[PDB]
């Protein structure tokens, strides 16, 4: 009903490719 | 005399300017506004809950104020709060409950 | 205006919604059950005043 | 006050420790290969969030070397798992390369040789006229790629010669 | 976090058309349902994040956006994409 922090929201966080993969 | 004294005390300590969604949810502040109105409203003779519904329908329809919360001009059913205050007053009410107290079984 | 835009909308600076009621039970149904309470304790009380005369 | 940032990759997951004394508070860095710690002083005051993988930080002590200190830290982070990248070019009539295994084959207008040779770089052409280097050392490469700049570099008349991608160039006037 | 999320909007609109790509569309949204204030993205090739604002900086967004940016050159450059501005549009 009014601003409370969240706790389990966090989305995934991009994986950029390896130098091996590249 | 003493009820409007004590009430400005609850509503300054419950001045919360956040804002809101309007949700089951209340704040412990809130609580301790309505739970003294109730305090108030428990502690009343019979003759005092008849006048404070004939109040209600003397103060609904002045309605000073507009909100799509509170009490309001724009509010659709105020016309209907002239004609009847206790549903007591409507002697065809007296047949529904003695009507569905017979059709329980 | 062409080079405007909205930024939240919200009631009296404090509620962002607003439910749309119909219905005026809210505020007389504190003031009804409290007679239909309390009558029921007279009917309850009344006899129990005869019954020792009766008894 | 200056606060500064310490900025942290995705691919790194970190932790942070105290003591029950409270007189000691260090920091530890950890990935599938590396892991790292470092510590804070009392007087260093700390801020953290997960939504940015960035730390922020106050100096009680007012040390002006803190900013040399995070392009170490942040770089030698984003040293793990990426590299750093450069590109060069040149403009010219009788100017080419040639390029075989990590060793550039520069002919430009000189008597004598000027073959370039990486040690532990990445080298790959992408046309005539532009060549990347690649390596996850940021100060090795300049010392990689300033040395092909060195044989010839922007004339001040003409932007005739090699340069870098993104640099400072000059222009001055010349035969009207 | 609204504020931060005013300005960002702003710089998207606001900036100019040049330095950024042609098909552009940036918007605002009231979600009242959300946990905190966000700032979605889609970048060229791929890339895609969120980032929520009742907690962070303008400061420590850009970084990010950096970290990104700086990737993305290393990336279209090996594809011969020429992603690079010509020397005279800003002089000192």
């Amino acid at each position: 009903s009014v601003w409370k922090n969240p706790t389990n929201y966090l989305p995934e966080k991009a994986k950029f490719p390896s130098p091996k993969e590249l | 005399k003493x009820f409007e004294r004590e009430w400005q005390k609850i509503q300054r300590e419950t001045e919360d300017k956040q804002r809101q969604a309007l949700d089951a949810e209340l704040t412990p502040a809130q609580k301790k506004r309505v739970e003294f109105i109730a305090d108030a409203f428990i502690e009343l003779n019979i003759m005092e809950i008849a006048y404070l519904n004939h109040t209600l329908k003397e103060r609904l329809i002045k309605t000073t104020g507009l909100s799509p919360l509170k009490v309001n001009i724009d509010w659709p059913s105020l016309k209907q709060l002239e004609n009847g205050s206790w549903p007591p007053a409507n002697p065809n009410w007296f047949l529904q409950q003695e009507a569905i107290a017979k059709l329980w079984p | 205006i062409i080079k405007f835009q909205k930024f939240l909308f919200i009631i009296d600076n404090k509620y962002v919604n607003s439910l749309i009621c119909d219905n005026l039970f809210d505020f007389f149904f504190i003031s009804i059950i409290l007679t239909n309470s309390l009558i029921l304790e007279f009917y309850k009380n009344i006899i129990l005043i005869n019954l020792i005369k009766i008894n | 006050m200056k606060r500064n940032i310490l900025f942290i990759p995705f691919n790194i997951s970190y932790s942070y420790i105290e003591k029950n004394n409270n007189t000691v508070k260090f920091l530890y860095l950890y990935n599938n290969d590396y892991f790292f710690s470092i510590n804070f002083n009392e007087k260093q005051s700390i801020v953290i969030n997960e939504d940015t993988n960035t730390i922020v930080v106050e100096t009680r002590n007012f040390n002006n070397k803190i900013n040399l200190f995070n392009n170490e830290f942040n770089k030698f982070i984003y040293s793990w798992d990426n590299f750093f990248f450069n590109k060069i070019k040149f403009t010219g009539k009788g100017f080419k390369w040639k390029k075989k295994e990590t060793n550039l084959f520069l002919f430009f207008n000189r008597a004598h040789k000027c073959f370039f040779i990486g040690n532990n770089i990445i080298l790959k052409r992408l046309s005539k006229s532009k060549v990347i280097l690649l390596k996850n050392n940021y100060n090795h490469l300049i010392h990689d790629s300033i040395l092909v700049r060195t044989i010839r570099s922007n004339n001040i008349f003409t932007k005739r010669g090699l340069r870098f991608s993104r640099q400072i160039i000059l222009k001055k006037k010349g035969k009207t | 976090g609204q504020n931060i999320a005013k300005q960002i909007f702003l710089k998207c609109k606001q900036a100019r058309p040049k330095y950024l790509q042609n098909d552009f569309n940036a918007t605002l949204v009231q979600d009242n349902e959300a946990p905190a204030s966000y700032f979605h993205a889609k970048f060229v090739n791929g890339y895609e994040q969120k980032w929520y604002l009742h907690k962070s900086t303008e400061e420590e967004i850009n970084r990010n956006l950096k970290y990104f940016n700086y990737q993305i050159e290393m990336e279209r450059n090996l594809q011969g994409h020429d992603d690079e501005y010509e020397d005279e549009e800003t002089q000192l």
